[PDB]
């Protein structure tokens, strides 16, 4: 209209399973205690963002 | 006679100490070898290719060891 409102589609993406070739260096039991930090990162900066 | 019994006995000796080292290699080498065809059944071709490659060098040490047990039981030429 003249005026404004939100669009937010719950936008979905696949599960790739994404390599049973791609080889751990870092034993996935503990690759996942670093990548674990990261989610943290993402989701308090879409917080972030999205209190703005 | 005796020194043809010798040699019947390094003719065990031989053939059975032989088997054990191929018959422990070529086995960890199957296992990892269908450990890796099923992270990865694309390259099955040449996988398999490579996995006869190996297993003839494998199976040749032992055909050799019976062979050197053959050759003391029939064809030895020092008894």
């Amino acid at each position: 209209e003249g005026k404004l409102t939100v669009e937010r589609d719950m936008i979905k993406t696949e599960t790739p399973a994404f390599s049973p070739i791609l080889e751990f260096e870092q034993d996935p039991a503990q690759i996942l205690d670093a990548l674990l930090p990261l989610y943290l990162n993402s989701q308090i900066l879409r917080a972030l963002q999205e209190s703005l | 006679p005796l020194i043809a019994a010798a040699s019947v006995i390094a003719a065990g000796l031989a053939v059975g100490l032989a088997s054990i080292g191929p018959g422990v290699g070529q086995g960890t080498a199957a296992g990892q070898a269908v450990e890796g065809i099923a992270r990865q059944p694309e390259a099955e071709g040449k996988i398999r290719g490579t996995l006869l490659l190996s297993l003839a060098f494998m199976e040749a040490l032992t055909i050799y060891g019976l062979v050197v047990a053959l050759a003391l039981l029939f064809a030895n030429p020092f008894v």
